[PDB]
């Protein structure tokens, strides 16, 4: 059940984030991915744009440059996505978090 | 989550624009976030962003342009330096960082006018 595996990555990278955890943030940011990648395919991207929001700050403190760039990538195709809802608070939600992964 | 901030917003005659902004917290978090973008006119800006514990001052990032004080699940921001260039629609982003889970919140913007 997706959605519950959100809601566990939404615990379990906070808990990272807050404790600055270098490899149990590796695993949990190569699910944290795929489940976003899955939350693209299916069209759901209020998760997606809060999965990845806090992913990305995981990322960018730990510094896992593979996944920063898997995520510039899925940024990319999660704007476009949003754009075309023409959901603009979504699409400023994602700007910003581009914007903070763009350049650091 | 939802963040509400007031509609419009005038910068007094020596550009400086008050607004609060108020986050539906989940109960009572720790760690709180608080982004304000300005999007004008399809451009889009981070002006400031600070990191506070959810009842005390604000310790901002940019320590410039913008101030703020923090009470209970609202806080009230204080942008200084303000010209007319500056015009336009000031949106509080709003995360709770901890304790777990993480939540987001983006409000609808405040239009502010700068004379």
């Amino acid at each position: 059940n997706l959605e519950e595996e959100v809601h566990k990555l939404l615990w379990e990278l906070s808990e990272i984030y807050h404790h600055h955890d270098h490899e149990a943030s590796h695993e949990a940011l190569r699910r944290a991915l795929e489940v976003l990648k899955q939350l693209l395919e299916h069209n759901n991207l209020e998760q997606a744009v809060t999965l990845v929001s806090i992913a990305v700050h995981v990322a960018v403190r730990v510094n896992d440059e593979h996944v920063i760039r898997e995520l510039r990538h899925f940024l990319r195709r999660l704007l476009k996505q949003v754009k075309e809802h023409n959901n603009n608070k979504l699409a400023l939600l994602v700007m910003s978090v581009k914007m903070q992964l763009d350049r650091t | 989550m939802h963040v509400a901030q007031p509609a419009v917003v005038l910068a007094s005659s020596r550009g400086i624009a008050s607004f609060v902004c108020e986050y539906a917290s989940p109960g009572k978090a720790t760690e709180v976030r608080v982004t304000v973008l300005r999007q004008a006119d399809s451009q889009v800006t981070e002006v400031c962003a600070a990191t506070y514990m959810m009842g005390n001052e604000l310790t901002f990032l940019d320590d410039s342009i913008c101030t703020g004080t923090s009470s209970g699940n609202q806080v009230n921001l204080t942008i200084q330096g303000l010209r007319a260039m500056d015009t336009g629609l000031y949106i509080c982003k709003v995360e709770l960082m901890y304790p777990p889970p993480y939540y987001l919140g983006i409000g609808n913007g405040t239009q502010i006018y700068v004379i």
